[PDB]
């Protein structure tokens, strides 16, 4: 599952 | 408010006419609150998630607030639905949840609609 925290960490290319 | 969707993807800088990562045209999805945009594939969304996020006022990761209480507190506890990307605090669910599940977790709105 994703949380905001884990999602931030796995989508590191977002500006 | 003063929001206007950005016409470029935060990840690859391409517009909807050309995703620079894939080399294909691809629509952008844009945050309802801040206007930042991304190609769904750059956001790593499935195709069905892509369709879902276009049906409501989707928020980007930074803006995401809990559907149930409206806050953006406790990022470590704000689950994102794996079918629609809406955010829900584990402690706003009933029964509340101690830890993010392994593998997919989907929200009650999606459970009602798709099952
Ligand atoms: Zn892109
Ligand atoms: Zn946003
Ligand atoms: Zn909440
Ligand atoms: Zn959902």
């Amino acid at each position: 599952a994703r949380t905001k925290q884990t999602a931030r960490k796995s989508t590191g290319g977002k500006a | 408010g003063t929001v206007i969707p950005n016409n470029y993807c935060d990840f690859c800088l391409g517009g909807s006419n050309m995703n620079k990562k894939s080399g294909r045209p691809e629509e952008l999805v844009s945050c309802a609150d801040c206007g930042r945009s991304g190609h769904p594939t750059c956001l790593q969304f499935t195709l069905n998630m892509t369709e879902a996020v276009k049906t409501y006022k989707w928020q980007c990761i930074e803006c995401k607030s809990c559907i149930l209480c409206g806050t953006s507190e406790n990022d470590d506890q704000l689950l994102f639905c794996d079918d629609c990307d809406r955010g829900y605090h584990m402690y706003c669910l009933n029964p509340p949840v101690a830890e993010p599940p392994e593998g997919s977790w989907s929200c009650h709105l999606c459970w009602e609609l798709l099952k």
